[PDB]
């Protein structure tokens, strides 16, 4: 059992069909950072509800969205990519 | 790095498909002007906004990209973006003895009572201050109904008992039950203190003392609100005794005991019919149908959930130790009472049953535990099976209406006609179940198609959500035999697998949308997920993509393909058009205008060679390389190609494709239109279309050049190539400044009677009084030419005058002339009404935008009067009418017969002049099949007396906006 | 809604039916939609046109006379103020007419009442004032739970009009003395004072660094921050009762309490009529890219204008008067309160 808080100007209908996948641990610790004081911004800026869990292994990080699926998708997507290039960055240094 | 770019990013997408293509070019434009730093050009064509983003912060860098963007956004005439911009970047941008004695009796109690029937560290948390600075005193839970909340709350007392949770925060905690305070009709706190103490006595002073030492706890708010619905005076005083929904009511409005702080739990429901009663609240979400659906495998109708739970039922009805068995005459009873209680606690959003409310039912206990085992969707289920098998209004119908959890019960509705779901229940009951349930679904679906407007998207989707399923195709076909044109979103692989199914069984479908986002595979190479070989390709994705790109093509009755909005990949523009290639195909018209497809370009022009039934194919906004043109010329040039239409639009072509466009345009015999519009054409460009068109083999009939930028120069290229012409029948010329010389020049070749075109149109071509002067001469003696259209030209009245003293001989053969903004005045419209009055040929005018005023609009009500007059239709709108011109105008249609069409729109009238324009309209004498008005715009006196009008003379149509079952040739030519 | 027989929704009439079915006893409305590619307008034949439609699509129950209005499409909600206090809506569900507030915001003081409320175009914060109160009030919005973060005093002051401008995070008031207080938000400490006028002002707007106000003295002042010059003023014939300005181009609007509106500029002393009526005017409004305009009057009707001549493009009448109206930073819907309600229509074209 996982409680968060949820900002009043969410509407509760919204929480239904979230949408969830996985990336490397260290990544979203360069994605995020080590204290994930970014999320409220982006939270408001996106107008959606992330969360950032590490799998009991260690080695998977799950993220789920919650908002309208066309919002989910336009957060999945930009997220991926700032995943790829931070991939490559670490290929390029 | 990531933080700022991502609002970037966000900002961008504001921007249109067009705007992108501007800002894009405008920032190719700024790296070229620009050498401290570069930026390959290949690079900024190939990306699209996220990728645009984040190459402009690796490039830049973060504040100067940020300008960038700014100081393009001012450029494109933006201002509100500019300053959200710059506000997302300001934020985006980082700066550079007693009480022990009654606790461990409360301990002892609650742990008792509740044996008879991680997070800590968040709920420890609860009561601190956040980074924004603030202290909140009422924290409210909500969440799944599987977690227990009386036990969450239970062990947070526990918790504050043995003092690992909040230690030095307070010293007393009330635990409230609500179902405890119904159980009494009169309470006060002063009871409940004296309750909850062992010896029953407690020192008032003591508890009163201090606010910060309490903390009361309020569980299953939901479980009851008909009495809190009550509204009655708040008690100030604690110790008085109120009704226990007034206190509860009070307590959590803060007007008793407003110093102290509380908590409560609830479920969706009750947090919708609570939000309005709480101040300033912290929210705290919590997150059995895992194991419910694993068991009901366990006792194992994989296509659908509902066959599942329907298979987990009916195992569980059948007698114990006994299969397949009939129920007895009190087991079916008994079973209609149990349904018909989950009914009742869907309809009345309650899940917790009372042993009286049973009794009331009269079903034993141990035959309801036989029947059920454990959840809310086993009682919708169960609800949804009482529909297979109190006050006349009531607010529970409102309340149960909301759909948020009804939408399951109707969705196993549906799910329980279908036939092999229906075998298991016919052999367990041992009867014949006739329902009329069916019809009503039926009629429900048919009712969303018989809506004159398109189907809406989220509804169709639905739809074919429920219909897919049924499960049953008779039931489908009759469901969808009603609508013909469909307009389907699709935004998951759920979609893709639904409309897949129900749209093979649409009979008459004959014009579709697709709207495709977010569902492609992530591109297998730089963007592999760890989560996602099999995933990442040949992904179950890609082939019920294929699946529903098969059934595209194969439909049989479908004419019409178009891509709303789409972001396809190469793969997926691959699969779709090699499903379209093949012969038994039968789609006629495309249009990927606002679909963005770059990259999938290359394989759509096997289509238009092989497949023989296409006619229409259209493009606009993409960006063409020359071998992609040199590929299309090529396929154009083949014999076995019979397409009749072609449009390219802002295709950015270059003068090489200019050549080989002239070259096809000789050589294809079928082609028969052509549209360049938005495209840069230099007046080099236009000689070579001016050589093609000279020869005598040409076939094209229609030729579209708008916003093209040509000169004089082209003017007299193409006037040369009209004489020498003789096939081209329409002709567009609009936003170009061909100026008085050049319309001069086409005078001179439309001079000649040999000229063979019908149509010809020009807005925005800079005319004046001479140009007018010019058309005026050539139009004298010329029979062929029939439309003719010149509006936003100062043409003034002078040149409205040569217009109409050339027109007014028989002689001349002009039907349609329209001219809108032209700064018209009173005595244009004098020699305008002569003009109708006399001229025999004239069957269509338009005056939009111009200043007639009373006096002119009175001169063309002389005009009309005439039985001589013979127009058809006449388009008035913001030409400022009132109410003596007003009962003029209704006179003249009082008088006469031949109109149909009119318009008065945007335009005051008072009520008066209402009242006699209807009665005009009323009459039997004038037959007017369209009219042009906003039946909302107008009082409840003039609503009633027009659609009194509307329901006499049941013909006509009153609908705002015009152009409405107007003929289709005259908007259809022009694109 | 009031307008039709009778609104209905296209799951109502299965839910009816099944509803009778347990007792054993165009024509659909549309919800509002926000993503601009599920607009789909069709050409005419970010956007500079002129409306052409509109659409009641909900009815918000406050329970008391509505003194403003204020509506955000960044977040779907709507704000409603009266004497008693500030309720919040939300526009996400689908229903005809809603009761239930997202959220309420009271204000208890003996003789303590609310005028005025004002949106932050951000929609990061909002003000609120009122007579007999201590202070002009500043909620916090984007923080997870609304509560007050700023307090802007003024003793024994009625407020009756309120301005803010972001860029230079100042806030502005006009008080019934008489006097208008600049705050910076930052400090929330008072900068400069403007008096000299015992009538007051009704009505101001602030774009750079003019302060333009006006009132029933029949006069428009326009106040520069830089200086202590005196006000230019300009006379008209009758008692102005609002004021708007021109994002893009050098345009005041405003009503005259006679029926009549009026442009001025700020460059030169230019005017002309743009539009007339039988009623006083209590509320005109500007779209955002300043194409059109939004005014509301005392005689029960909502319309909008053309900006290039003043032409109306269409109107809406209702039951009772109203008084204040928003217009949406999309462009696209328009909120108007009359009588204990507020409307929400949305903008097509």
């Amino acid at each position: 059992p996982q409680i968060r808080i949820r900002p009043w100007w969410f509407p509760v209908q919204e929480l239904r069909d979230p949408l969830v996948f996985y990336l490397e641990a260290w990544l979203a610790d360069e994605l995020f950072g080590p204290d994930r004081a970014i999320i409220p911004e982006m939270e408001w800026t996106s107008q959606a509800l992330l969360t950032v869990d590490i799998v009991d292994s260690g080695n998977l990080v799950e993220i789920t969205v919650f908002g309208r699926p066309r919002v989910q998708n336009r957060v999945k997507s930009m997220l991926l990519c700032l995943a790829w290039f931070h991939r490559e960055h670490r290929a390029r240094a | 790095l990531t933080f700022s770019s991502y609002g970037l990013q966000w900002c961008l997408y504001e921007l249109d498909k067009e705007e992108f293509q501007t800002f894009k070019e405008l920032l190719k434009k700024k790296s070229s002007e620009s050498t401290t730093c570069s930026i390959p050009q290949f690079e900024i064509e190939n990306a699209n906004v996220e990728c645009l983003a984040l190459l402009l912060h690796e490039y830049y860098g973060a504040s100067l990209a940020w300008a960038t963007s700014i100081s393009i956004f001012e450029n494109m005439n933006l201002r509100t973006l500019s300053e959200k911009a710059r506000d997302d970047m300001k934020r985006h941008s980082p700066e550079d003895g007693d009480t022990w004695d009654y606790k461990s009796h409360v301990m002892t109690k609650f742990a008792e009572e509740e044996d008879v029937r991680p997070e800590m560290q968040t709920l420890a948390g609860a009561f601190d201050s956040d980074r924004w600075g603030f202290r909140p005193r009422t924290v409210v839970l909500h969440g799944k109904s599987g977690i227990g909340k009386s036990a969450l709350a239970r062990r947070i007392v526990l918790c504050w008992a043995q003092g690992g949770l909040y230690q030095g925060m307070f010293s007393y905690v009330f635990f409230l039950p609500v179902r405890e305070m119904q159980r009494k009709k009169e309470s006060s706190v002063t009871e409940f203190i004296s309750r909850e103490w062992p010896d029953s006595q407690a020192p008032v002073t003591e508890i009163m003392s201090r606010p910060e030492r309490l903390l009361f706890i309020i569980d299953g708010f939901d479980d009851l609100g008909s009495v809190l619905n009550n509204d009655t005076k708040l008690c100030k005083d604690w110790a008085e005794k109120q009704p226990p929904f007034t206190l509860i009511r009070s307590l959590l409005r803060k007007v008793l005991l407003p110093e102290s702080f509380l908590i409560v739990t609830v479920r969706d429901v009750g947090t919708e019919k609570l939000k309005s009663e709480v101040v300033s609240p912290r929210y705290l979400l919590v997150r059995a149908v895992g194991s419910l659906i694993c068991v009901a495998l366990q006792l194992q109708f994989n296509q659908t959930l509902t066959g599942l739970h329907a298979a987990f039922v009916f195992h569980q009805l059948t007698p114990r130790g006994v299969v397949r068995r009939c129920l007895n005459l009190e087991e079916r009873v008994v079973l209609k009472r149990f349904c018909r209680m989950a009914v009742e606690g869907v309809w009345n959003r309650k899940s917790v049953f009372d042993g009286d409310d049973l009794m009331v039912q009269g079903l034993g206990e141990s035959e309801l535990r036989a029947l059920f085992h454990m959840h809310l969707s086993l009682q919708d289920f169960c609800a949804a099976l009482y529909y297979v098998l109190k006050t006349k209004r009531s607010m529970e119908l409102k309340q149960a209406g909301f759909h948020i959890h009804s939408l399951w019960m109707k969705r196993f509705l549906f799910g329980l006609v279908s036939e092999d779901v229906r075998r298991p229940l016919e052999v367990l009951l041992g009867c014949p179940v006739p329902l009329g349930v069916k019809q009503k679904l039926l009629h429900w679906v048919s009712l969303l198609g018989q809506q004159p407007n398109a189907t809406t998207p989220g509804d169709t989707l639905d739809a074919f959500h429920c219909l897919f399923e049924t499960q049953d195709k008779e039931f489908v076909r009759l469901a969808l035999n009603s609508f013909q044109e469909v307009w389907l979103p699709i935004n998951q692989n759920l979609d893709l697998i639904a409309s897949s199914f129900c749209l093979q069984h649409c009979p008459y479908l004959r014009k579709i949308r697709v709207d495709v986002k977010g569902i492609f595979p992530r591109d297998e190479s730089a963007e592999a997920c760890p989560v996602v070989l099999w995933m990442r390709d040949k992904t179950l994705i890609e082939e019920q993509w294929e699946d529903f790109c098969s059934m595209l093509g194969t439909h049989p009755h479908l004419r019409q393909l178009d891509l709303g909005s789409s972001i396809l990949t190469e793969r997926a523009m691959k699969t779709l058009c090699a499903k379209l290639r093949h012969p038994t195909c039968k789609i006629q018209t495309l249009m990927f205008r606002n679909a963005q497809i770059t990259p999938g370009v290359q394989h759509l022009w096997r289509i238009v060679m092989a497949n023989r039934n296409l006619r229409s194919l259209n493009l606009g906004g993409t960006h063409l390389k020359e071998e992609d043109v040199r590929m299309a010329c090529e396929a154009l040039k083949h014999p076995k190609c019979l397409l009749e239409s072609l449009r390219l639009d802002c295709c950015g072509l270059t003068h090489a494709c200019y050549l080989k466009i002239s070259q096809i345009l000789t050589t294809s015999p079928s082609l028969k239109s052509l549209s360049l519009a938005g495209n840069k054409v230099t007046d080099q460009g236009v000689m070579p279309l001016s050589d093609a068109l000279r020869v005598s083999q040409c076939a094209l009939q229609k030729l579209i050049l708008e916003d093209c930028g040509i000169t004089a120069t082209g003017c007299q290229s193409l006037a040369s190539a009209l004489v020498s012409n003789r096939s081209l029948t329409h002709l567009c010329l609009s936003n170009n400044s061909l100026g008085n010389e050049g319309v001069n020049l086409l005078c001179r070749s439309m001079r000649l009677p040999h000229c063979s075109l019908q149509r010809l149109m020009l807005n925005q071509c800079h005319l004046d009084t001479a140009g007018c002067g010019f058309l005026a001469l050539a139009l004298m003696g010329n029979s062929w030419l029939t439309h003719l259209s010149l509006s936003m030209n100062p043409v003034e009245d002078n040149g409205v005058k040569l217009l109409c003293e050339v027109m007014r001989e028989p002689s001349c053969h002009l039907q349609d002339l329209e001219l809108v903004k032209c700064h018209l005045t009173a005595a244009c419209c004098e020699s305008l009404s002569c003009v109708i009055s006399r001229s025999r040929h004239l069957k269509s005018l338009d005056l939009t935008d111009n200043a007639l005023g009373d006096g002119g609009v009175a001169a063309l009500c002389e005009g009309l009067k005439q039985k001589n007059s013979v127009l058809a239709r006449l388009g008035l709108k913001a030409c400022g009418l009132t109410s003596d011109c007003c009962e003029a105008l209704s006179l003249a249609l009082s008088c006469n017969r031949h109109l149909t069409s009119l318009n008065l729109v945007q335009n005051n009238f008072s009520p008066k002049g209402m009242m006699k324009l209807c009665s005009a309209f009323a009459c039997p004498t004038s037959n007017l099949q369209i009219i042009g008005l906003w039946k909302w715009q107008y009082p409840v006196q003039i609503r009633k007396l027009l659609e009194e009008v509307q329901l006499l003379k049941p013909r006509v149509v009153i609908d705002g906006s015009w152009h409405s079952f107007d003929e289709d040739d005259r908007y259809w030519w022009k694109n | 809604l009031f307008w039709d027989k009778e609104p209905w929704f296209w799951h109502d009439t299965l839910t009816e039916q099944l509803w009778r079915i347990f007792a054993g006893v165009s024509r659909f409305l549309q919800s509002i939609s926000w993503d601009p590619e599920d607009f789909e307008d069709a050409w005419k034949r970010k956007r500079l046109a002129v409306p052409c439609k509109l659409e009641k699509m909900r009815i918000l129950a406050h329970g008391e006379l509505v003194l403003a209005t204020a509506i955000s499409s960044f977040t779907r909600h709507v704000f409603t103020c009266g004497r008693r206090g500030i309720k919040v809506w939300s526009l996400t569900g689908q229903v005809a007419e809603d009761r239930f507030p997202e959220s309420h915001l009271p204000i208890q003081t003996p003789g303590a009442f609310l005028r005025t409320c004002l949106l932050s175009s951000n929609s990061r914060s909002l003000l609120t004032g009122g007579y007999n109160l201590a202070s002009v009030s500043v909620w916090d919005l984007a923080a997870p739970s609304l509560h007050v973060k700023e307090q802007l005093p003024c003793a024994g002051l009625n407020c009756q009009a309120l301005d803010a401008n972001l860029d230079a995070n100042l806030a502005f008031a006009s008080f019934t003395s008489g006097v208008v207080r600049i705050w910076d938000l930052r400090d929330q400490s008072v900068v400069r004072d403007l008096k000299g006028y015992p009538d007051g002002v009704k009505s101001i707007v602030v774009k750079g660094y003019n302060i333009w106000t006006g009132g029933p003295d029949a006069c428009l002042r326009c106040w520069d921050q830089r200086t202590i010059m005196k006000p230019l003023e300009y006379q008209f014939k009758s008692q102005i009762m609002s004021l708007s300005h021109s994002p893009q181009e050098d345009w005041v609007l405003l009503g005259m309490a006679n029926g009549q509106q009026w442009l001025q500029s700020t460059s030169g002393s230019q005017r002309h009529m743009v539009g007339q009526k039988d009623s006083v005017i209590l509320s005109v409004k500007f779209s955002p890219f300043g194409q059109w305009w939004a005014s509301v009057g005392m005689d029960d009707f909502l319309g909008v204008y053309s900006m290039p001549a003043g032409t109306k493009v269409f109107e809406v009448p209702e039951m009772s008067p109203v008084t204040c109206c928003d217009v949406s930073s999309n462009n696209r819907l328009v909120v108007t309160g009359s009588g204990e309600h507020a409307s929400v229509y949305q903008i097509t074209y």
